[PDB]
DNA sequence: CCGGCAATCGATGTATATATCTGACACGTGCCTGGAGACTAGGGAGTAATCCCCTTGGCGGTTAAAACGCGGGGGACAGCGCGTACGTGCGTTTAAGCGGTGCTAGAGCTGTCTACGACCAATTGAGCGGCCTCGGCACCGGGATTCTGATGGGCGG
DNA sequence: CCGCCCATCAGAATCCCGGTGCCGAGGCCGCTCAATTGGTCGTAGACAGCTCTAGCACCGCTTAAACGCACGTACGCGCTGTCCCCCGCGTTTTAACCGCCAAGGGGATTACTCCCTAGTCTCCAGGCACGTGTCAGATATATACATCGATTGCCGG
């Protein structure tokens, strides 16, 4: 399904990622479509820092979600 | 500060002061303000996340009381918690009984 | 001054309540129930104001009265 | 112009944590302040009653935990208990 | 042309369930509040916020009462609300003895 | 053969049970039900007899009040028989989810 | 010992007696099951609160004071069993 | 006079009420007249309820008051019914009341 | 251990009101619960009143306002009269 | 010559009167813990003065909402017929209730000692009040899209 | 051949889009007061141990309540007709809302003092635990009265 990811520059990107796909897969797809290194990417959903060892379904990410970049929570 | 040690955003010292000057008990333990601040922060985060989603649905970038009302009334646990609370300038959920609809 | 709560206003309140057809004897009942509710709340608020030795009724007194009656209200300084 | 305290800055910090690009108005801020105060009073009163029942002179984290379990419904209580326990453990570990 | 009965009623239901404005004029409510207060104690003053809060609470109470009244009217296989429905709702709620 | 018409013994029972004060439910079944329900939250639990007594009193009072409201709702619909819809309407208007 | 099927111990005559004390003359045949469900929900809530109260005190026995405190929390004050 | 109740001319205890107020976590300080006021109010309410219950007991040709008499006293008074609106009395019962539509014609 | 209750004072009031009627054991328990409940209600209302006005003491004014807020219409008048009479008698002596 | 209405008559259920015994209530006794008395120290609250902010009152306009009336369609209500579900009674079955017996886990109390919370003093940064600036949202005008109800038509009893 | 059901048109009503502007939200700066740190001290509570009470389990016997079945009747539900009363729309009236001005009452702050409350110590008496007698009330039995439903007589159609 298609998710919206927003960067610090206000750019909105559409990602076609399955719910069972891991966060590392999302980072790989973002790098493929944008060139941003996965280690330089920090995605967040529901005010939580996503971990590459989990999947979209682990974070209960549903359709038409919104993700943000860089912001860290600790 | 104590919030920094606890890794929180809400104030621990202020909560401790409010507990000590509220006529609740003779003494207050060291971890009670930390526990209370963590719980308050969690509840605030939940409500704010729902309200922000409601604001995004309306194509708005600012939260108004209507969004808070829509967030609270559409969640079962939040509706149970705030069951006897009136939010000013909130409104109601759109709902029409099926008998009144035209055939 | 109870007649200042006109019939169109009551109809608008009913519309927000989800009501389609309204009988002609509903407006008097609505006026009565509103008067009773206001009487209770204002009595409590004036008691609160009198305890503080003030000649002006403030919003805090109204909020305290409503909380006493069991109807918490958010957004007015509570 | 006496100083008046509120939860506005902390609520704004939490909001910027959950939704990085989203604002808030003054009326919504007032509603949030009232909500935080109300929940505070409820939990504190329940804990005070719990301490009175068992003949104790102090309020501890056990009283707060039991009050949260008594007041919050269902999954809310579970997640709140987890958050409070994590915060207390983190505070104790650091010094 | 002319709309059939019940159409504009549904339009009003839809349009008043999506707004948040107050549905009662301010001057009549202020006058009513002042006279009710003068029943108890005379030479009393009001903040504007007090009248605003009173109006908000009153409108919320009346809207909830009308929801319950509509439910009671539907239970009796009717679409028109009547004073007996209001009385039944108030009695079951506990306000009426 | 002597025989009463329908509704007579019902009125006699209404008069008899509205003047007494004893409990209307057997004690052993209620005790068993309470223990089974409490088994879900925590095992190996013991009860005082007073606790079960208080639970029974509260439950019976709650049910009697609910039946009064149900009778009112049934009468509102021009009926003398109570149906599950009356219970549902009473609970909904009271505010019990 | 785990026991089940105890909701059926609330027999139909008992529900009829409760309805008679409530003032009801005629009862439909589908009322008993709904009454059982309502009673089960009420008991579940009260017992949950009472068991929480008992657990906080580090006791293995539920007392009448726990029941009274629970009922007061649910907004149903009860006179007679202490307090 | 020696005790505070005798000075106030009451039956309820003033010293015990003062002690309960001072240790109930209500306020930092407690004034001198607050226990007297509270004791007087409690005594008045007790007297009202007991008078009504004793009349109810005398109606049933009884000498002792039982919870049924207290329930009859409370439920038949408007102000007492308003005050004890959400209170359950053990072994009390209900007021006899049958709707008019259910009576035979 | 010693357990305190209101039984003796309730019995004295009852003998003042009905000088021949008695009372059972469950009725006295109900009376004890009633007295305790009213005590807690009035005390809590007075404490909240003191908190609102930024005061650290509870006086007879707080009790009077609390019984005016809590008690219904005609009960409050007689309760206020009784409390005022008791306070005046205590102060004069 | 039958029906509805009205006045009897037997059966059943409930309240009333009279011993009878018992278990709970009312009263008497000892003691120990909490209340009363006397005094001292200190801060919470009352009192007076000042200032300015906000509440009250009045006047003018304009305009949208309220009030009034009318025509009509749809809903509320009443009567009638039918059929089935619930009440009343009887015979059979079951388990609740009572009365013992035994046993054990736990609630309740006591002594000790120790880690934790209160209190105090000095330091310092976080949070509040005030000012500015720009962008999200209110406003207005125009076109697009969507129900809604009348109109024409077709069809089958 | 005509009443009922179905496809198709214009016309209000709501929404979306684009340009304009404007006021509130978000960021920056100075200061002061409350939170942090470090040390001392007293006691609240944890912990161990002992005692004895009440909660749990089991067995036997009586009997009242529950359960299953049959029959019949009265109530619930659906249909039909009427009739009236609320809804939708057009015209006229009114008062609400906005803007502006003026005046003064009272809410909020501050300085000062003093008197009411807390804390300490001593003494003693009232309330609580315990024990005991007796009488209000439950129990059993007999009896009188009220009500309910079937029976039958009577005025009238």
């Amino acid at each position: 399904m298609q998710i919206f990811v927003k960067t610090l520059t206000g750019k909105t990107i559409t990602l076609e990622v399955e719910p069972s796909d891991t966060i590392e897969n999302v980072k790989a797809k973002i790098q493929d479509k944008e060139g941003i290194p996965p280690d330089q990417q920090r995605l967040i959903f529901a005010g939580k820092q996503l971990e590459d060892g989990r999947t979209l379904s682990d974070y209960n990410i549903q359709k038409e979600s919104t993700l943000h970049l860089v912001l860290r929570l600790r | 500060t104590r919030s920094s040690r606890a890794g929180l955003q809400f104030p621990v010292g202020r909560v401790h002061r409010l507990l000590r000057k509220g006529n609740y008990a003779e003494r207050v333990g060291a971890g009670a303000p930390v526990y209370l601040a963590a719980v308050l922060e969690y509840l605030t985060a939940e409500i704010l996340e729902l309200a922000g989603n409601a604001a995004r649905d309306n194509k708005k970038t600012r939260i108004i009381p209507r969004h808070l009302q829509l967030a609270v009334r559409n969640d079962e646990e939040l509706n149970k918690l705030l069951g006897r609370v009136t939010i000013a300038q909130g409104g109601v959920l759109p709902n029409i009984q099926s008998v009144l609809l035209p055939k | 001054n109870i007649q200042g709560i006109t019939k169109p206003a009551i109809r608008r309140l009913a519309r927000r309540g989800g009501v389609k057809r309204i009988s002609g004897l509903i407006y008097e009942e609505t006026r009565g129930v509103l008067k009773v509710f206001l009487e209770n709340v204002i009595r409590d608020a004036v008691t609160y104001t009198e305890h503080a030795k003030r000649k002006t009724v403030t919003a805090m007194d109204v909020v305290y009265a409503l909380k006493r009656q069991g109807r918490t209200l958010y957004g007015f300084g509570g | 112009k006496t100083r008046k305290e509120s939860y506005a800055i902390y609520v704004y910090k939490v909001l910027k944590q959950v939704h990085p690009d989203t604002g808030i108005s003054s009326k919504a801020m007032s509603i949030m302040n009232s909500f935080v105060n109300d929940v505070f009073e409820r939990i504190a009163g329940e804990a005070s009653r719990l301490a009175h029942y068992n003949k104790r002179s102090t309020i501890t984290s056990r009283e707060i935990q039991t009050a949260v379990r008594l007041l919050l419904p269902g999954e809310l209580a579970k997640h709140a208990v987890s958050e409070g326990t994590k915060a207390v453990t983190c505070y104790t570990s650091a010094k | 042309h002319r709309y059939r009965p019940g159409t504009v009623a549904l339009r009003e239901i839809r349009r008043y369930q999506k707004s948040t404005e107050l549905l009662i004029r301010k001057l009549p409510f202020q006058r009513l509040v002042r006279e009710i207060a003068q029943d108890f104690k005379t030479d009393l003053r009001f903040q504007s916020s007090a009248v605003m809060a009173l109006q908000e609470a009153s409108e919320a109470y009346l809207v909830a009462l009308f929801e319950d009244t509509n439910l009671a009217a539907i239970h009796a296989k009717r679409v028109t609300i009547m004073p007996k429905d209001i009385q039944l709702a108030r009695r079951i709620r506990g306000e009426r003895a």
